């Protein structure tokens, strides 16, 4: 169906676009809470069977603190995902010279394609995201707390001051929706302010491991 | 140093395979046909008999088609060695009756499929009446 | 110095450092307050315990390895 | 040492800590003790008593540690001990004892007879003796009963003690006086001076209270309009509890009065006094209350049960009345005249009907049957109490004993068709399906005998299984939270010394001394938060009531002071929007570690504080001192900002809620404390908050499991709860039971009751089953045959375009009927039917649909043409119908067998949103309650909250929310099991389970083991202080 | 618990067995060294099901006596530290429960029964019954048991059960 | 035990004929249609074997 497309694709770019604004890039305002009515006055078209498709919805940001350390977030445009459609992707990335990407991969991925994530240059960092995933914002759920991302200056001080380890502080997966929200990798701590019924305010720090 | 909860023990055993207490019957009732009978050789050791009476007694299964059935049964699936005759000796009634018995099986093993496992060997062991 | 553990005496130690003042008590340990007529071990150390006279002093293992020397007398109990 | 088992009796002479062991069984248990010159002639003489006489010693070691045996008694010499000799004393009186991880001690008391003695306040039990002084030491200092801390037959008769009624004589005050061991030794004024003197019960009640501590409780029996009336605080019914300085001055005492709770006399007394008063509080009144049961006496008859002829009228009639309007519910669903509802069947529904009338009729007479029994009656006074029993049992004795439900449903049909040979067939009447319509008094017939065996055997069953299964639960909790442990950085860590929680409750306080209480700077609104808090300083004649003429000229003569009481203001309305997200559910409830409003009565009795002169105490006192007090209040030591930061997170609700009650215009307006109570006030607050911070080194892991474990026991859409759910927990099983989830919906639909519907058609998965009615598979030679006559009208019109008709076609047929009444409830389409099987199955097949206006939906489906040019067309369309009547998903997701949709009654599942106004209000929103989970689909559906849809499998909100979330999602399924039955648990034990599950970034099971300390310091001599002291020889 | 294993010993042959067919010797002997036997790394020994090979026999200088190293297969009875298994019960005490694995013999002591459980001296025969009478262990009743630890005395194997845990008693 | 296999599973002849009945044998391992049963008893003729199951042939 056309129209249900059209609520489909607006909530995954409303849902992208907070994404990198939760992570810590530049994005505009208008951007974030831009309306559905906008979105087809914006591309001017319906999606399916039109001209706007999902390879012009790629969207380019730049870091907050830094400006040349963009961000890509890439469409495939395809039931499946393979090899040579990810090739071409990073090899497109790589005039740009740019350290990161993001893939909205449709519900079906090719097993041979995953490997492709997992055998990347240190330097690639290409990190998979499910269509059905980013319909919904994962943060703004009232079960999940507030998360901010501990930088390096933040977390030698945090331990200095508790005189705690690494493997003392409580663990979260790598794969956690959460921790893919604002990928993070192994080694990252993450601050988490939730609103504990005893003191109010409770913030806990999860290594990623 | 070796717990069996933890499955840790000496590495020669690892080559063993393990045997059921009805069929090892079977293998001691082929032991004592020939000693009784094919050669004439001092009585078999009162070691020999005591566990005789602990296997017949213990024993959940009548003939081989059930020992065997059972063993390829649990083959399958991916049922370490050592639980392989544990969980056939015990017979545990339902899975959280295996799994508190066999720390083990909770590992690899769900609280549904095992039980579809368990409830499989009551089909096959019989009592006398 | 530098000591962050808090001033006052855990319930875990004061019973602990009475029972052991009590038990060495028992066993002819020398009594720094005076003794008025007490023959129970137990109220010796008590009293010793209020006027802040117990040798014992408490080391504080904290979970990161390091120790706190905590004297009896320096902290906080309650009466 | 274990000792023999015996049996266990009770003895309310004995304080609750002291024990009760017989002679024979102390003779056998021995405890070694250090001599010493002290008690050198003590040992003497036991020792020279032998192990004939029983205060002798069993053996007797000697410094080289040789054991001498004293039964035979060789020499003279041998039998004389030196010092420092240790010697095997049997037991005696004063001794501390340990018994039934946690294990309270005990002062063992030498008695005659053999059986055990305990003050409960039966089973056999073994008592173990600490042989070391040292923990002998340790405990009798923290493992007491007081420490740890009413019968039945003592409620029932305080109740009838403080009863207004009571009037007590000289001869019988004296008496009850005489046990009362905290007694000042002065017999008080009677209440009734002339013609004679009468001690009310309150006043001998009063001695009986320690101290002086001021609540207000309630009695069961406590009308609401009572409280809403002009005779509040004069009671009609004394059914108001006050206490003030320690004395009774009004109210019946009961369960919710002195029993233990939340609020009550003896939780009171332990917060404000200790733990070693409040025991004699509990001995004092069971020993004054025994003497005078002597007098007043409780007893049990028939005449209890015998109701009036009046009452037994209308029992009757009422069950008269029900047995009749369930025979007219039979008579209309025999004629059919019965209509299901939309959310159930016929059967379903026609049971759920039946049952309601004769549920009704149970509790309509029950309830009479309690306003039946007079004060006098003794069965009104237990429930009255509510020491034992319940109104249910009354009920069942007087009224009618009710259904007898099997399995959670009513007798079923073990016969053909009849529950039992003497009822007819298929007969769905009261009495034959286990409707029990005679109370016990009266005797059942004798069909409901059985019928009533048969329900009683289901609990007897569901209890055997209870216990065993709860009893699994305990043992695997204290194992996996057994090394749980506070350490000395007021952090949570186990074994391996992994950070669970950096302060244990989030707050860094002990759950024992926290009490509950409600700030009032969330719940009023704009208005009444402003007039009730905001100082007002332009009214001067307001000003000079509250305050003394010269508090008045100070305030308004520098405008520094001005400047501050507005300041303080803001912060309070600062702390009133910070509140608000806190508490989403806006709930005025909530744990703190000191109560302020019981702290500040004391104040105002301790200094005699009047409301009617003018108060002394600066305003601008109370906000300098409170500043300076919250600053006092710390929890996380240190001067780094991460210290700084966390000590405000900590202390968060505390400080908001200790600005609140203390403020400058309520410490002026109604508070009326002096510039000396205030001070008083201060310091009281830093130091029960100093005595409840938690001390380093307490098993919190096992207190958690302990507190968790207790509860259980008593715990046992259709959803799962009690035992099966809580398995379930701390299970991570990947299938649950009833694995429901709750839809909320948002904006217009979110009200209207048809906008939701859309919503659950289009979450509820329906398949090509659920909307056929009839399929068939017919023979047609050529394409305009049509051999249907009644299709071949409206067929032709169609079939006249060639689509498909290019080539030939096959002469088979699938013609499937569709359902009428179902394509209305789903509000579907003929075209969205075809649709679905064309593009769900693709171009294998052809399907050609009628017109929406017939009355009878026909769908014809015929093999596609260009596959017709091994089951050629024949066998192949048998295969094709069966996989689209199986897995066809027309329009929902699966998984999702039925969604239930009703308005919700409770408060929680309602929204609430602040109103303009500021005064919380709960809208009326749509909730659908779907079995299964699909919550990643779910929750990506149109018209469906993507915030507040939760579902209640954590495994379905791990993979989808993430770890974090489960947490919360665990704690909120652990609480709601918990308050299912209104027990209640500390949320600090619930969150400690979750973070210990959650502590490794997945969900891990509760170690299955189930198998099943004080090292974190140690004790070092120093020679500086060594140097003073002489040895008592 | 019964395994099937490949074992090596030496068998010391004396030269009287030097006659014809002394291979016959050598495999009859087998049936009597290592059968009926138990040692302690491996377990009792209670059958051997069939001889793998015969090594070369190498005569002991100065001893004269030709050893002879051969593989045989049997199946032993080697109990794993925290193993359950099943026991029959053949002799009650107040010390604790006696019981009875197979070939060895195992001990329950009276504390690691559960506290429910109380010993009856008056009974005939004697019982551990719990006050409630649900479950009652009579002797050469077949009892579930996890064995805490083994120990190796006198070339033989005791064991050490507990019932604390969990489903362990008469079910 | 004289089963009924289930719907549940299909297949590209089993979803054809859907249920058909099943008979194990108490000395044969797998379980052989109950149809061939009555064909080994002696009644090879397919209407016997319907005789014998179906009474009613009007339903």
């Amino acid at each position: 169906d056309d129209e249900e497309e059209t609520y489909r694709l607006w909530k995954i770019r409303k849902t992208i676009m907070q994404l990198c604004h939760d992570r810590g890039y530049l994005v505009t305002q208008d951007e974030l809470d831009q309306t559905l009515e906008e979105f087809k006055a914006q591309f001017g078209d319906k999606p399916s069977e039109g001209r706007p498709r999902r390879t012009d919805l790629t969207v380019l940001v730049a870091h907050n603190d830094d400006p040349t350390d963009q961000m890509f977030v890439f469409f495939p445009e395809e039931p499946k995902v393979g090899i040579k459609t990810i090739k071409v992707y990073c090899q497109r990335m790589q005039e740009e010279n740019i350290t990161r990407a993001l893939i909205v991969v449709q519900q079906g991925m090719t097993p041979s394609a995953k490997q492709s994530l997992v055998d990347m240059a240190p330097k690639y960092i290409l990190e998979q995201f499910l269509q059905q995933e980013l319909l919904i914002n994962i943060t703004e759920h009232e079960l999940v707390p507030e998360h901010v991302v501990m930088t390096k200056e933040e977390v030698t001080e945090l331990l200095a001051r508790y005189k705690l380890r690494e493997n003392q502080l409580p663990r979260i997966q790598a794969g956690d929706p959460v921790a893919r929200y604002f990928g993070i990798k192994r080694g990252q701590v993450v601050k988490i302010i939730r609103p504990s019924e005893t003191a109010g305010r409770y913030i806990t720090y999860r290594l990623v491991q | 140093e070796e717990d069996a909860s933890q499955l840790i023990f000496p590495k020669e055993f690892e080559t063993a395979e393990t045997l059921l207490n009805s069929e090892v019957h079977m293998l001691l009732e082929h032991r004592k046909q020939q000693n009784e009978s094919a050669e004439d050789e001092q009585e078999l050791s009162e070691v020999f008999m005591k566990t005789l009476n602990y296997t017949a007694r213990f024993s959940r299964f009548k003939n081989r088609e059930t020992i065997a059935s059972v063993r390829s049964l649990l083959l399958q699936k991916k049922l370490h060695k050592f639980e392989l005759a544990c969980l056939a000796n015990l017979c545990p009634e339902t899975a959280e009756e295996s799994k508190a018995l066999i720390p083990s099986l909770e590992g690899r093993f769900e609280d549904e499929e095992l039980q579809q496992i368990l409830d499989d060997i009551q089909t096959k062991r019989s009592f006398q009446y | 110095q530098k000591r962050i553990t808090t001033p006052y005496m855990t319930k875990y130690e004061r019973a602990r450092v009475l029972g052991t003042r009590a038990l060495q008590i028992a066993m002819c340990a020398p009594v720094m307050v005076e003794l008025e007529g007490e023959t129970d071990p137990l109220l010796i150390a008590m009293k010793e315990l209020k006027a802040r006279k117990i040798p014992i002093i408490i080391r504080r293992y904290l979970p990161d390895g390091s120790y706190e020397d905590w004297g009896v007398d320096e902290l906080i109990i309650s009466d | 040492d274990f000792s023999a088992r015996t049996v266990i009796t009770p003895d309310p002479n004995l304080s609750i800590d002291q024990v009760g062991v017989p002679r024979s069984i102390a003779a056998n248990m021995t405890f070694a003790e250090i001599v010493t010159p002290f008690n050198i002639d003590r040992l003497q003489e036991l020792v020279r008593r032998g192990n004939s006489q029983y205060p002798g010693a069993k053996y007797i070691i000697r410094d080289n540690g040789d054991r001498i045996d004293l039964r035979f008694h060789p020499k003279p010499s041998d039998l004389h001990l030196q010092t420092g000799y240790k010697v095997e004393r049997h037991m005696c009186d004063g001794d501390i004892v340990i018994f039934n991880m946690s294990m309270m001690g005990h002062r063992v008391r030498i008695l005659p007879w053999s059986t055990f003695r305990l003050n409960l306040s039966g089973d056999e039990m073994n008592l173990h003796l600490p042989q070391s002084l040292e923990t002998r030491a340790e405990i009798q200092e923290l493992a007491m009963v007081p420490r740890m801390i009413i019968v039945q037959d003592t409620l029932t008769a305080v109740r009838k003690f403080t009863k207004r009624d009571v009037f007590l004589e000289r001869g019988e005050v004296m008496n009850l006086l005489m046990f009362l061991s905290t007694w000042d030794g002065k017999v008080p004024q009677p209440a009734i001076l002339k013609p004679r003197p009468l001690w009310t019960g309150k006043q001998i009640f009063s001695l009986i209270i320690p101290g002086h501590i001021n609540c207000i409780r309630t009695h069961s029996t406590h009308p609401d309009d009572e409280d809403s009336g002009p005779y509040k605080h004069i009671s009609p019914g004394d059914t108001k509890v006050v206490v003030e300085n320690g004395e009774l001055i009004m109210g019946i005492l009961c369960k919710k009065s002195l029993g233990t709770s939340a609020g009550s006399l003896v939780h009171i007394s332990y917060l404000e006094m200790g733990h070693d008063i409040t025991r004699l509080f509990y001995s004092n009144i069971q020993t004054v209350i025994n003497n005078w049961l002597l007098i007043e006496g409780h007893t049990i008859g028939i005449g209890d049960s015998i109701a009036d002829s009046k009452t037994y009228q209308d029992i009757q009639n009422t069950i008269k009345k029900a047995k009749q309007d369930v025979i007219e519910v039979i008579e209309k669903a025999h004629n059919n005249e019965l209509e299901p509802t939309p959310g159930n069947t016929l059967r379903q529904t026609f049971e759920n009907q039946v049952n309601r009338i004769l549920n009704d009729a149970r509790d309509k007479t029950g309830s009479s049957a309690q306003k039946s029994l007079s004060e006098y009656n003794n069965f009104k006074s237990m429930v009255v109490s509510g020491a034992k029993g319940s109104k249910i049992n009354i009920s069942q004795v007087i009224a009618v004993v009710g259904q007898q439900n099997v399995e959670g449903k009513r007798i079923p049909f073990g016969f053909k068709h009849r529950t039992l040979p003497h009822f007819i067939k298929d007969d769905y009447g009261p009495e034959s399906r286990g409707f029990v319509e005679n109370s016990y008094l009266a005797g059942l017939t004798p069909t409901e005998f059985f019928f009533h065996a048969m329900g009683g055997r289901e609990g007897l069953i569901d209890t055997a299984v209870k216990t065993a299964e709860t009893g699994y639960i305990q043992r695997r909790l204290i194992k996996s939270m057994e090394s749980v442990m506070v350490k000395y950085d007021a952090t949570v860590r186990n074994s391996i010394n992994q950070v669970v929680q950096l302060r244990y409750g989030e707050d860094g306080l002990a759950g024992e001394s926290v009490e509950f209480q409600n700030l009032a700077t969330l719940k009023p609104s704009n208005k009444a938060f402003e007039k009730k808090f905001r100082f007002d300083y332009t009214n001067e004649r307001a000003l000079r009531r509250t305050l003394q003429e010269d508090l008045v000229k100070d305030v308004l003569s520098n405008a520094h002071i001005q400047n501050e009481l507005e300041r303080e203001f803001e912060r309070m309305r600062e702390d009133r929007e910070v509140l608000r997200v806190i508490f989403p559910t806006g709930d005025s409830k909530v744990v703190l570690p000191c109560n302020l409003l019981r702290m500040i009565w004391n104040a105002q009795k301790i200094f005699h504080i009047n409301p009617r002169l003018p108060s002394d105490l600066h305003p601008i006192k109370v906000v300098e001192g409170v500043k300076e007090l919250s600053k006092k209040l710390v929890i996380v030591n240190g001067d780094d900002p991460l210290s700084r930061q966390a000590q405000e997170n900590a202390t968060l609700l505390f400080n908001i809620h200790l600005r609140s009650t203390l403020c400058s215009r309520r410490m002026a307006e109604e508070f009326r404390l002096s510039g000396e109570a205030f001070d008083w006030l201060l310091g009281e607050i830093e130091s029960k908050f100093n005595q409840a911070i938690a001390h380093p080194g307490e098993m919190v892991g096992a207190l958690a499991a302990q507190s968790l474990g207790e509860p259980a026991t008593q715990m046992t859409k259709n959803v799962t709860l009690g035992v099966p759910r809580l398995k379930e927990l701390i299970n991570i099983s990947k299938k649950p039971k009833t694995p429901s989830l709750t839809v909320f919906l948002l904006g217009q639909s979110a009200r209207d009751a048809e906008r939701a519907k859309d919503i659950l058609c289009r979450l509820e998965h329906t398949t090509l089953r659920k909307v056929t009615a009839n399929t068939a598979i017919y023979y047609d030679p050529n394409p305009q045959s049509t051999v249907v006559a009644e299709d071949q009208e409206w067929v032709n019109v169609y079939y006249e375009m060639p689509d498909f008709d290019v080539a030939r076609i096959s002469p088979w047929l699938l013609r499937v009927e569709l359902d009428r009444k179902h394509m209305t409830d789903r509000k579907l389409t003929m075209e969205q039917i075809a649709e679905k099987i064309n593009a769900g199955f693709g171009d294998d097949l052809n399907c050609i649909f009628n017109d929406d206006n017939a009355e009878k939906l026909v769908l014809r489906i015929r093999i596609m043409n260009s596959d017709e040019n091994k089951m050629d067309d024949d066998v192949f369309l048998r295969c094709i119908e069966s996989n689209m009547l199986t897995d066809m998903t027309l329009q929902g997701i699966e998984q999702i067998s039925k969604v239930y949709m009703h308005l919700p009654q409770t408060d929680n599942k309602k929204k609430i949103i602040i109103t303009e106004d500021g005064e919380f209000k709960a809208l009326q929103e749509w909730i659908l309650e779907t079995d299964g989970v699909s919550l990643m689909r779910v929750l990506s559906e149109k018209d469906v909250d993507p915030v507040r849809t939760t579902s209640n499998d954590i495994v379905e909100i791990f993979t989808v929310l993430g770890i974090e979330a489960v947490r919360k999602a665990l704690e909120r399924e652990l609480y709601h099991v918990i308050s299912f039955d209104g027990s209640y648990v500390n949320y600090r034990h619930l969150a400690l389970l979750c973070d210990t599950m959650t502590c490794r970034g997945h969900l891990m099971a509760i170690t299955r083991h189930g198998v099943n300390g004080t090292g974190c310091f140690d004790l070092l001599l120093d020679a500086e202080k060594c140097k003073y002291g002489m040895e008592i020889p | 618990m019964f395994y099937h294993i490949s074992l090596e010993h030496e068998i010391l042959l004396h030269p009287r067995y030097f006659g014809p067919n002394l291979l016959n010797t050598v495999k009859q002997k087998l049936f009597t060294e290592v059968e009926g036997t138990c040692t302690g790394k491996y377990g009792f020994v209670i059958a051997v099901t069939t001889i793998d090979n015969i090594g070369a026999g190498v005569i002991q200088p100065g001893r004269g006596f030709v050893l002879y190293p051969v593989k045989y297969k049997a199946i032993v009875f080697r109990p794993f530290k925290g193993e359950v298994v099943d026991a029959v019960v053949t002799q009650v005490n107040k010390v604790g429960l006696f019981t009875e694995i197979g070939p060895m013999s195992c001990f329950i002591s009276r504390h690691s029964i559960p506290s429910e459980m109380e010993f009856d001296p008056n009974s005939n025969p004697p019982c551990y019954k719990t006050m409630d009478e649900d479950i009652v262990i009579q002797q050469d009743d077949e009892i579930r048991l996890k064995i805490v630890g083994t120990r190796v005395d006198k070339n033989d194997i005791f064991a050490i059960g507990s019932l604390m845990d969990d489903y362990l008693g008469l079910v | 035990w004289v089963s009924m296999l289930a719907r549940g599973g299909q297949g590209a002849k089993k979803s054809a004929i859907g249920q058909r009945i099943v008979a194990t044998l108490p000395y044969i391992k797998q379980e052989v249609p109950i149809i061939i049963v009555f064909r080994a008893l002696g009644f090879v003729s397919d209407r016997d074997i319907l005789e014998h199951i179906i009474y009613d042939f009007e339903d």
